[PDB]
């Protein structure tokens, strides 16, 4: 399915919009304003994860390692540098926060590993 | 790769002593660099206004708290230097700093977490002299004394307010202008 | 450092120093001389300076470039305590004075003002009229606008007043 | 089919659609607009949610 | 108790917790940690009640009837417990946690607010403050259902 | 104004006069009595202050041990791939310092035929300024000498040094002042009266 | 404000003891150990002197009616 | 004799309103006495 | 019914019992022993330290470079951001621990996760003193407690302890990203390290009471809603309200 | 607001302190004078107004 994202006019920079070929029968990306217009690169259209299923990890942020205020374990060693100290936080995100599923950072700067067991 | 810098520079010296003390001194307190002469004074002339009580406030504490040294010279001409602060250790490792008869207290704390540095500049170089490692806190005693009332207004160092000395029968400077 | 056994004192050694250091209206007595200090005289010039132009009489027979006066707000004066006897004679504004006389206890405060009046391109006559006489502004007991202002024990008393008053309260 | 923003401006009698009120502060393209507020280009999801007020000010 | 409560988080933790049918897995975990809880605020309530004699006057003054509970018993002698508002245990008022004192996504029995002390031993600070946000509840509740019941 | 100036020369006058009781606690004495001077050596240095954003000393070196070999590190102006100009931060080893500190023993400011060592440590932003810019706060320094006296020096110029982001070794070699660069002392010097 | 009279409780004059105890409190003795000089065993005499407040020292600061 | 206050607000306001130093030395000698005075 | 309950964020900054039980029941509250109100406070000195600083200016930075940096908002200006604000951080806390450039009541929030900065210097902020834990072990050591014993005679005070770093102002929007220990003698031991990066401690607990609530002996050992009404009955308790009462 | 809706982040509380300042008695008397004050300055006009516009010299004291 893959995901569809904002694409802005070169001419204008507004935001661009699919329309189909109507005689090649194919989809096109084209300005609401100028008559701006490229083909299309994903040929969908739209996607909507009903489940929500989501890669915690792109909002995960490895600056979160040396927050003074997490829970830090000597017991899990960096995965990435296998540094003893690693901290552990809940996924605060709807459908996450209903998992209750925990996410581990490493305590090494500018390794910050972030991983999930 | 060792990028190697060879250089030929001019050494700055400094006599840094046994121990060096970091000194910012609070609004009520200051020091003068040059030595004070009644003759070529800084150009402190702040009461020909008539002052109010918050610019006396401040002229109180300005010209009574600066800390200034000067040369004297005896009978004979030879150049004995008079400050009017000193500093006095105590029995049990206290410390005071005096201005002249009046007494504030001085507290020994070392110089957590700033690292501030002594360097002089020489072209496009800067040579390392000292870090500071202890600094000076001050408080005044002396609390019979009048002058610590008004001190409490010397942190208000775009116009400021002023107090006029309570004077005139202002109902009647109503009632007469009014007219 | 400190022992567990020292921790104690020095826990309620601390406090005590910070109940040396600030009272317990420190806020509010700061917020008041901050108002007087700054807050009233940010006001005074945050004010627009006024510009009148005078209505035309078309007197003339023509369309008049009438006369406009001009005025601008410049500094600012605060009085101690003041009362005036109901013959005006100033004297010292006591708490317990106001209080007794039911008085307000209030300073006046004054402010300079510069008059202006701008005739066309012909010539205009700024003037000024310096400490003027604004209302007066009750104080906040035991302000530095106070008469009772780092006043030792025996003074408050003498000035018939209690020195554990921490003030914050207007008469 | 939903979710236009607005936003309820002082003095202004009605609620106005944000995506104007970038353009009329000058920030007229919608990658100007959401420069100032999709930070990151890099974001589908978030993209997709502002989406209706840009139709609301397209 | 305390240690049953930490296996059971930590299971949650490892999402080991299986959810019943309609509810979730955080929802099953809420009750599990209340039904241990409050379980053993209640068992520790029923040690105390067993262990005091008859010359014990809160007894006295429960089998009369006339004044207190067995649960008053229970919070004086045994255990204060879990302190709730809105029926569900301390929430994070802070971000992701209760005070400053605990660390981030702490369900820890003090940490969510169970009392373990009795009144006779005093509480923490941190329970204090819990049972403080548990004791306001009903006074503002007291203060304006008067208003409602009188229309 | 001539009555302030008066009530001024009072506070030199009484300076000198000996004391008797502490200000509180009277049952203390007094071990030692310094006067406030500025340092007549050190005025004619061009200083500047350098503050760093977090923690500039070397790991091998704890305690007050630390914060020798900082004070006598020496500091240098470079110019990156991008053209920004920058500053490196060059830490002595110990026979440099040996060599700094055998200086003063053997009373010379420096060997003219010696040459000291320095190791660049780390990168930083360079923010220059002094006391003709707008709102600059003053920041004193003094200097203790027991039986001696207490010697003070005010820090004219304000360096802020922040992590920035060439592996240098900065080997200094000393010469005497010109003309022109004590001329240039003296026109600093000149900020000492009237 | 100024010492009780008698002991609230038990009706033992406490009011001719408090410049004594003064006197007591000058030196470094424990509240318990001027009541214990004084006699004062009973702890419904010794909540007397031990919770009292000697206002009427500040009441003194107030100018006097002549 | 509640006029301490008065000499003390008649000295104070003097020493500020008063541009001599020397008025404000006067006063301070009744000041002074002034402690007994009340 | 919110805006009369007892939220978390009141600690130590409002009492948790003094509250008038009658239609102001929650609605009026009473400040904490060791709360402090910020008078408030210009932020020029400040703006020129972060514009020198390593800070793109909002009015000066391209709008691709504020993705991986911290938006800073002072007084809730957003002025600029930052590429590594943990050293900003570092040196707005070294300042404010010295008083220089940071006065002593300004409050600076870095939203980790959020990166986020917020400055405030204004006034109304609610903060409070807290001890600062650099290690875990105390900044305040013997030398300032024999000093501060000695306060009769020397006026060794809080001026000294901030001034020289010991101790910190946290305001309760700054107070989300500080760990707190509560004492230092216990949360500097271990047994099994439950956090090892406190970053301040509570200089005494039972601050957290008000005025009214100050008097209470033993209010952990009582059901906080008679606290609650102690604490409201102490308003109303007869007594010598000031010593010139009688003029 | 998106971040909120895309649940990205927890909504804010109105009744967290961390949202709130305290109006003490600088900004309440402020707010006061600032008022009191703006409109004095009505009264100053009006009076001169009625002088001026017959061209006649207002006393600003008046
Ligand atoms: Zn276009
Ligand atoms: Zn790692
Ligand atoms: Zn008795």
């Amino acid at each position: 399915p893959g995901f569809v994202g904002i694409r802005f006019c070169q001419e204008c920079n507004n935001m661009l919009y699919p329309k189909e070929d109507k005689e090649n029968r194919i989809l096109l990306y084209a300005c609401r304003n100028c008559d701006y217009q490229q083909e299309a690169d994903n040929s969908c259209i739209y996607v909507n994860k009903i489940t929500h299923e989501v890669d915690e990890l792109t909002q995960i942020i490895a600056d979160v390692s040396q927050d003074p205020t997490l829970p830090r374990t000597e017991d899990h060693p960096c995965q990435k540098c296998g540094h003893k100290e690693a901290v552990f936080f809940q996924s605060h995100s709807a459908r996450a926060e209903d998992a209750m599923r925990l996410y581990y950072v490493c305590t090494a700067p500018h390794c910050g590993h972030r991983w999930t067991e | 790769p060792e990028t190697r810098i060879e250089v030929e520079i001019p050494k700055v010296n400094t006599d840094l002593g046994n121990d060096l003390y970091f000194v910012k001194l609070p609004n009520f307190l200051s020091v003068e660099p040059r030595p004070f002469d009644p003759q070529y004074y800084e150009d402190e002339f702040e009461d020909e206004e008539m002052l109010d009580e918050e610019g006396r406030t401040r002229l109180k504490l300005k010209v009574e708290n600066t800390i200034r040294w000067r040369i004297r010279r005896d009978e004979e001409g030879n150049e004995i230097k008079e400050s009017n602060a000193r500093i006095v250790k105590w029995s049990d490792g206290s410390m005071s700093l005096h201005l002249g008869n009046e007494v504030f207290d001085v507290y020994k704390a070392p110089l957590q977490g700033d690292h501030n540095h002594l360097f002089i500049r020489q072209g496009t170089g800067l040579q390392g002299q000292a870090v500071f490692k202890t600094k000076l806190t001050f408080r005044p005693h002396s609390t019979d004394s009048a002058t610590h009332r008004k001190m409490t207004l010397s942190l208000a160092d775009t116009q400021k307010i002023r107090i006029l000395p309570m004077a005139g029968r202002d109902p009647e400077c109503q009632r007469t202008e009014m007219i | 450092e400190i022992t567990p056994d020292l921790w104690q004192e020095a826990c309620w050694i601390v406090i005590s120093s910070y109940f040396d250091e600030k009272g317990l209206v420190r806020q509010q007595l700061d917020s008041f001389d901050e108002f007087i200090q700054m807050s009233v005289q940010r006001i005074v010039e945050d004010a627009p300076p006024i510009d009148l132009q005078a209505e035309a009489q078309h007197a003339s027979g023509e369309v008049e470039e009438p006369p406009r006066y001009l005025l601008k707000f410049e500094q600012i004066y605060l009085s101690k305590p003041t009362h005036w006897e109901r013959d005006g004679a100033p004297s010292p504004m006591m708490p317990n004075e106001a209080r007794l006389r039911n008085l307000t206890y209030s300073a006046p405060l004054y402010v300079d003002i510069t008059k202006t009046v701008i005739k066309e391109g012909e010539e205009q006559l700024q003037t000024q009229h310096q400490k003027t006489f604004i209302g007066k502004i009750p104080i906040m007991l035991r302000s530095t606008y106070c008469l009772l202002n780092g006043l030792t024990d025996r003074d408050l008393c003498e000035l018939n007043e209690c020195p554990l008053d921490p003030g914050g309260y207007f008469i | 089919i939903g979710q236009r923003i607005v936003a309820t401006l002082p003095y202004i009698k009605q609620e106005v659609p944000i995506i104007i009120v970038f353009r009329a502060l000058g920030f007229v393209s919608d990658r100007d607009i959401l420069e100032h507020i999709i930070y990151d280009f890099e974001d589908p999801e978030m993209m997709e949610m502002v989406k209706p007020s840009l139709d609301e000010a397209f | 108790a305390k240690q049953d409560v930490i296996e059971v988080i930590e299971k949650a933790h490892n999402n080991e917790l299986e959810p019943t049918p309609g509810n979730t897995l955080r929802q099953t975990f809420e009750n599990q940690v209340n039904r241990i809880l409050n379980d053993a605020r209640d068992k520790t309530g029923s040690s105390a009640q067993k262990s005091l004699s008859e010359y014990n006057n809160f007894k006295s003054m429960v089998v009369s009837g006339a004044k207190g509970s067995k649960i008053n018993i229970s919070q004086v002698i045994a255990v204060v417990g879990q302190q709730n508002v809105e029926g569900k245990r301390i929430p994070f008022g802070f971000k992701h946690r209760t005070l400053p004192h605990f660390i981030k996504d702490d369900y820890g029995p003090e940490s969510r607010g169970f009392v373990e002390n009795s009144y006779l031993a005093g509480l923490t600070p941190t329970e204090f403050f819990f049972h403080a946000m548990g004791g306001r509840e009903g006074l503002i509740d007291t203060a304006v259902k008067t208003a409602e019941t009188g229309y | 104004r001539d009555s302030q100036i008066t009530a001024i020369e009072k506070t030199f006058e009484d300076a000198q006069k000996s004391i008797s009781q502490h200000y509180s606690k009277p049952r203390v004495t007094p071990v030692e009595v310094m006067p406030v001077f500025p340092d007549f050596k050190m005025w004619i240095n061009p200083c500047a202050q350098v503050i760093f954003d977090s923690d500039p000393a070397p790991k091998d070196t704890s305690g007050a041990a630390a914060l020798e070999m900082m004070s006598q590190a020496m500091i240098r102006g470079m110019m990156d791939e991008e053209g920004n100009q920058f500053v490196a931060y060059f830490l002595p080893v110990e026979e440099t310092l040996k060599k700094r500190k055998r200086d003063q023993e053997e009373e010379m400011d420096y060997a003219p035929d010696d040459v000291y060592d320095y190791k660049i440590a780390r990168e930083y932003n360079w923010n220059v300024k002094n006391k003709a810019s707008k709102g600059y706060e003053e920041n004193y320094f003094f200097i203790f000498r027991e039986g001696d006296g207490v010697y003070y020096n005010e820090l004219e110029t304000r360096v802020r040094l922040s992590k920035r982001r060439t592996n240098a070794l900065l080997v200094v070699k000393h010469r005497d002042m010109n003309e022109k660069e004590l001329e240039a002392q003296e026109a600093r010097k000149a900020q000492l009266e009237n | 404000m100024i010492i009780p009279v008698r002991c609230f409780t038990c009706g033992k004059i406490v009011g001719n003891k408090w410049e004594a105890y003064l006197g007591l409190l000058q030196a470094e003795y424990t509240e318990g150990d001027a009541l214990d000089a004084l006699g004062l065993k009973r702890y419904c005499c010794r909540r007397m002197l031990l919770a009292h407040v000697d206002l009427i020292e500040k009441l003194l600061n107030y100018a006097p009616l002549e | 004799n509640y006029a301490m206050k008065k000499t003390q607000l008649l000295k104070e306001k003097a020493m500020a309103e008063d541009l001599g130093d020397q008025d404000k030395a006067k006063q301070i000698q009744d000041q002074l006495n002034e402690l007994e005075e009340r | 019914a919110k805006p009369r309950q007892l939220h978390n964020t009141l600690w130590g900054m409002v009492c948790p019992a003094e509250t008038p039980e009658g239609h102001a029941v929650g609605l009026v509250k009473n400040l904490a022993l060791m709360a402090y109100i910020s008078v408030g406070s210009q932020p020029s000195p400040i703006l020129e330290f972060l514009e020198e600083w390593s800070m793109e200016n909002l009015e000066e930075i391209s709008p691709a470079a504020i993705a991986d940096a911290t938006k800073i908002f002072v007084n809730g200006c957003w002025v600029g951001i930052h590429k590594d604000p943990e050293q900003l951080m570092n040196t707005l806390r070294k300042l404010r621990r010295q008083m220089d450039i940071i006065v002593s009541e300004v409050s600076m929030i870095r939203d980790i996760r959020e990166r986020e900065i917020r400055i405030y210097t204004d006034a109304g902020r609610i903060c409070r003193p807290l001890l600062i834990v650099e290690k875990q072990k105390l900044l305040l050591k013997k030398r300032h407690i024999d000093q501060l014993k000695e306060r009769e005679y020397n006026n060794y005070s809080w001026q000294d302890l901030v001034a020289s770093g010991v101790v910190e102002y946290i305001d309760t929007l700054e107070e989300e990203t500080v760990m707190l220990a509560m004492t230092p003698d216990d949360l500097q031991e271990k047994e099994v390290a439950y956090c090892s990066t406190y970053t301040h401690c509570e200089i005494h607990p039972s601050m957290i009471l008000g005025v009214c609530a100050s008097i209470i002996p033993f209010p952990d050992h009582n059901q906080s809603p008679r606290n609650t009404y102690q604490s409201a009955m102490g308003k109303q308790a007869m007594g010598v309200y000031i010593t010139n009462f009688h003029v | 607001l998106l971040l909120a809706a895309l649940g990205r982040r927890e909504l804010d509380d109105r009744d967290h302190y961390g949202n709130k300042r305290l109006d003490l008695a600088g900004p309440l008397l402020a707010f006061l004078f600032r008022g009191m004050f703006k409109n004095l300055l009505k009264e100053v006009r009006i009076y001169a107004q009625k002088f001026i516009d017959r061209g006649k010299d207002f006393n600003l004291e008046l």
